[PDB]
């Protein structure tokens, strides 16, 4: 039963941010927000943009984005 | 009488002003979303735009475009 | 119970003889039950299976992994068994196998970490003065290993005490040997502790025991080699006693002292190097004149190291070292040994590298005419290496005289044939280049004489000489001699020996490559009909050289042959496009390209498409390759319409062949296929909507190769149109078809953008139907793993509900 | 077929190919445009496994490559591509 194709599909499910047919809107959007914040911290001119728009320092913006990564979108249901 | 409007998340929208009926009418738009920061007109049918993420684009209306639609 | 625990430790048999899954499961089980099992039974079962005489290397590696994992869990519970572990695995530190040593080192490291430093010292202490050299040797090696595992500063006090012991010169010997083994095992990572190690061992150079003095010198040499090039401030209190000792001692001890000197001198600055080299060089000449083989092997290395430092002068070397060196070191007994032979050649090449090639070559050239084959061989090796490193810019007349005389004599009198003389001849003449005009006649006379007879190995050697010398034979403004030897080569074309045939084919190819296709003495019109039946030989060397020769002819001299013969050659070469060897395959691809360019596509493609239908699978692949080669060499503008007319024929097993051909063709031409997507789209639209599954599979392969081949050239319109026809096939239950469709979609991701793919995919991620959701999440997971960061710009806007915030506000900021 | 990929973190060892499967891509089996050099993990290059073929396991005589299509799609950025036989044991086929 051990094929390459079922090994590929199982390794895809291990990559964080990947979903299946029982993924909820909450999970999908939490993934979206988390890698959005990581990408803002990676790209230097997007961070420059936000730091000019809200009149803050870049270290302060990075710290705020880090703090927002623990619970974006609020708490889950149930 | 042509108006190019930039949207925050969508690309450019094309608008015509009908003087005699006092109307602003949309006659074209784009198929991609763009976080537009700035735009410049190159000629009567061509816009250059820039994005929040670092891209430049040029968008052109096809020659068959009817400015007078509803 | 004790009788049950072995029955559970059958986990070991599971680990040794089992598949990867069983091995991993049993590894887990034993590493979670190690503490409950205990160190007694675990090792009482592992050690016999470790010292079994039928164990293999992979099972030993697996057992090493098991020992590591159980030592991690049992941390101090092994103290009452350290001695047993060490008795079993103290060998494998001196084994002949390289991996046995590595695994023994890993086991000793993990054991020294599980137990303490104190336990290891208390267990290994008594076997330090044991009167068996073997035991002391392994104890020193194991102490070096525990030092590498626990850090040197932990073992510095024990060594400081054991190297100054007053009761056992055997213990002193063992401690200094431990320092030497530490240096050898750890390398340049000893540099922060150099001063401490040298201070521990420096009192041993003046010991009253000769064995202790010798091991101290060897340890100093090991530390210097490990520290090279840094660290010389830590060797002063040895710099003085070492030079006093080389002026006082004689024998083995002198040999060790000189080895240490030789390692220390390349560490110094210019003045120190010069001074210390003068001293060591005086005693080094006295040892130049010596009987002992080990002594001479040491002395050669010391000379090589001294003469390579910056402070030592080329003039001083020329006036003091070279006369006695060449006087005592270049003889037949030096030629007879092997290790000393290899050391002497290297020392002489490196001496030349600083003194000039002229000195060395002019000193050893006249020995090229000698009655000793091995002496001639050694001289030729040395001269060839020197002229390959430095060149001939400093060689002058009366020296080229002797050089050419000698290499000619050495080539002629060679009885046993080996590539040394061949490569020396080649290097010498190619380093001369233009300057050897006045010698080419007698050179070519010698080559012809060797080629005319002599058992065909002389012939093959002469053929290789021609091969590597033809370039300078023409660039020296000379063509009649190479034309004549090409004629006599062409006469040698029916041979009993394939390796000689390959060599003469190579010589012919080298000649036709440099000589004009015009202006040539053997005519092509008579050469090629002789070449054509050789294409049937099955020796790989013959095949490759013959095909390469025919390719060179078709490339430069196509206007001398008829399209009929070119057609026959094409159809004879066709089946070699799938040969088992990479060299034959690449040679055939090149030759077919040249011939197709020579004639044209019109009538070749006729027969190719003709036999597309009447051939079976193993022969169809070569036809597909040939079609793609023709389209690459003569533009696909001439191939595609004829190939699509073949699809117009109403027959499966023909339409499939056309589709396979198109797939491999786009894959092979690459970015050239950007002008031909619109021409092919209607065929693909018909094929992607078809009842036959193989049609759709092959058409998706075509789309994939097209989209990956054109990337960054702007065919997004054509590929969007095709994506509209690829997408309806994602609801396919057949494995190979769905696998082709997914690959086409991943190629279209690269070609079109993740934005359009995400726009197609957002439809069914939250469909009510679980099947639709399955398919769409597969597609989305592909698009997400490839280009995760580009999707930040393409996600749609999702609104806040009562409880959760889903809007991204930073992107709504305006400046 | 009981064949998977290794897919462990690859290191500084370079993959080899025997003379049968010499110019192929270790991923897609193609012969067109070898582009990127193959790295394998330290466990798959050890002891008696040093220098064996990535695809089949025979004696290696050349270096293994990724083709240009796999490089473009970034298929060189997954783990070690050595083929593992799950149906047998270590010293087996
Ligand atoms: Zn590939
Ligand atoms: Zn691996
Ligand atoms: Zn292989």
């Amino acid at each position: 039963r051990y094929t390459i194709h079922s090994q590929l599909e199982h390794l895809q499910s291990k990559y964080i941010g990947t979903g299946h047919a029982d993924t909820t809107k909450w999970e999908w959007l939490v993934n979206q927000h988390r890698d959005s914040y990581c990408s803002y911290m990676g790209h230097f001119d997007l961070l420059n943009y936000f730091a000019i728009a809200e009149n803050e320092s870049k270290a302060r913006v990075r710290f705020n984005l880090m703090e927002k990564m623990l619970q974006p979108c609020g708490p889950p249901a149930d | 009488h042509r108006v190019i409007v930039s949207d925050v998340q969508e690309s450019f929208i094309w608008v015509r002003y009908k003087r005699n009926e006092n109307q602003l009418i949309i006659f074209a738009d784009d198929t991609y979303p763009r976080w537009v920061t700035t735009a410049s007109l190159l000629d009567y049918d061509t816009v250059a735009g820039a994005d929040k993420f670092g891209n430049i684009c040029v968008v052109r209306l096809p020659p068959n475009t009817n400015d007078e639609v509803d | 119970e004790e009788q049950k625990e072995r029955k559970i430790m059958k986990l070991l048999l599971k680990i040794k003889n089992g598949t990867p899954p069983m091995r991993k499961a049993a590894l887990r089980q034993i590493t979670d039950k190690a503490r409950e099992f205990g160190a007694g039974p675990l090792f009482n079962q592992i050690l016999p299976l470790l010292m079994s005489p039928t164990l293999e290397d992979q099972e030993r590696h697996l057992l090493v992994k098991v020992i590591d994992r159980i030592l991690y869990k049992l941390d101090d519970l092994v103290r009452p068994y350290v001695h047993k572990i060490l008795v079993v695995i103290e060998p494998l530190l001196i084994d002949e196998d390289y991996y046995a040593r590595v695994e023994g080192r890993e086991i000793i490291s993990n054991l020294a970490k599980a137990a303490g430093l104190a336990t290891m010292i208390s267990t290994m202490r008594p076997d330090i003065d044991n009167m068996d050299e073997y035991v002391r040797n392994t104890t020193a090696r194991a102490f070096a290993v525990v030092a590498s595992a626990l850090g040197i500063p932990s073992l510095l006090p024990f060594l400081k005490a054991v190297c100054k012991s007053k009761k056992s010169w055997q213990a002193r010997h063992t401690g200094i040997k431990i320092v030497q083994q530490i240096a050898i095992l750890m390398g340049c990572a000893i540099l922060p502790h150099l001063r401490s190690l040298v201070e521990i061992i420096e009192h041993g150079l003046v010991d009253e025991q000769q064995k202790v003095r010798t091991i101290s010198a060897l340890a100093i040499a090991a530390l210097a080699e490990a520290a090279t090039p840094y660290g010389i401030e830590s060797f002063d209190s040895v710099l003085k006693p070492l030079w006093k000792g080389i002026r006082q001692h004689r024998g083995k001890g002198l040999a060790a002292f000189l080895k240490a000197i030789g390692y220390l001198i390349p560490l110094m600055d210019a003045e120190y190097a010069n001074y210390y080299t003068r001293e060591v060089m005086l005693i080094l000449i006295r040892e130049f004149q010596s009987p002992d083989e080990e002594m001479k092997k040491i002395v050669l290395k010391v000379v090589k190291q001294c003469c390579g430092t910056d402070g030592v002068e080329a003039n001083y070397i020329k006036t003091e070292i070279l006369p006695p060196f060449f006087k005592h070191f270049w003889q037949h007994r030096m030629a007879l040994d092997r290790r000393n032979y290899r050391q002497l050649v290297d020392t002489t090449v490196e001496l030349a590298n600083k003194v000039g090639a002229a000195e060395i070559i002019s000193r050893i050239v006249d020995d090229l005419k000698d009655e000793a084959e091995q002496y001639r061989k050694m001289v030729m090796e040395t001269i060839e290496k020197i002229m390959g490193n430095l060149g001939a810019a400093d060689i002058d007349h009366k020296l080229e005289e002797q050089l050419i005389d000698g290499i000619l004599y050495a080539f002629q009198e060679q009885t046993t044939e080996d590539s040394v003389m061949l490569n020396g001849f080649g290097t010498v003449v190619n380093a001369l280049g233009k300057r050897v005009k006045p010698y080419l006649p007698q050179i070519c006379g010698t080559v012809l004489w060797r080629l005319n007879n002599k058992s065909a190995k002389v012939r093959q050697q002469a053929a290789d000489l021609i091969s590597r010398t033809a370039v300078v034979m023409k660039t020296c403004q000379e063509e009649k001699l190479m034309g004549h030897l090409g004629v006599v080569l062409y006469e040698y074309l029916g041979e009993e020996y394939p390796e000689v045939l390959g060599s003469i084919l190579g010589a012919l190819k080298a000649i036709v490559n440099v000589i004009g296709m015009h202006k040539m003495t053997p005519p092509i019109k008579d050469l090629l009909p002789r070449l054509t039946p050789i294409l049937k030989n099955r020796h790989e060397k013959v095949q490759e050289n013959c095909i390469d020769l025919v390719g060179r002819i078709a490339d430069r001299g196509a206007e001398y042959v008829s399209a009929r013969e070119w057609m026959r050659i094409c159809f004879e070469l066709l089946e070699l496009l799938k040969a088992h060897k990479k060299a034959i395959r690449r040679a055939t691809v090149n030759t077919f390209g040249y011939i197709a360019k020579a004639i044209g596509p019109h009538d070749v493609l006729a027969t190719l498409l003709n036999n597309l239908k009447v051939q079976e699978r193993q022969n169809r692949v070569c036809t597909t390759v040939a079609i793609a080669i023709v389209a690459e060499t003569c533009s696909p503008f001439t191939v595609l319409p004829a190939l699509m007319n073949e699809y117009r024929v109403p027959e499966l097993n023909v339409q499939n062949g056309v589709l396979k051909s198109l797939s491999f063709l786009f894959e092979y031409i690459g970015e050239m296929g950007k002008d031909y997507i619109y021409a092919v789209t209607p065929l693909l639209e018909d094929a992607l909507m078809d009842r036959d599954l193989v049609h759709r599979q092959t058409a998706s392969a075509v789309v994939q190769h097209m989209s990956l081949g054109v990337y960054g050239f702007g065919c997004e319109d054509s590929l969007n149109h095709l994506l509209n026809y690829v997408w309806p096939n994602v609801f396919e239950t057949s494995p190979h078809v769905i696998q082709a469709v997914m690959g086409a979609l991943e190629g279209l991701r690269v070609a079109i953008g993740p934005c359009r793919m995400l726009q197609y995919c957002l439809q069914g991620l939250f469909h009510p139907a679980r099947k639709v959701r399955d398919v769409y999440w597969k597609i989305y997971n592909s698009i997400y793993i490839g280009s995760q960061d580009a999707l930040i710009a393409h996600y749609p806007r999702i609104y806040n509900d009562d409880k959760n915030t889903y809007i991204r506000y930073e992107l709504d900021y305006i400046l | 077929p009981d064949l998977i990929f290794c897919r462990k973190q690859a290191g500084v060892a370079i993959g080899r190919l025997c003379e049968k499967c010499d110019g192929k891509c270790v991923i897609c089996d193609s012969y067109v445009r070898p582009c990127t050099l193959v790295r394998i993990c330290d466990e798959c290059n050890y002891g008696s496994y040093q220098g064996r073929c990535v695809i089949c396991g025979g004696p290696g005589v050349s270096d293994a490559y990724y083709c240009k299509e796999c490089t473009i799609q970034e298929k060189d950025r997954d783990g070690c591509p050595k083929i593992v036989n799950l149906g047998s044991s270590k010293t087996d086929l």
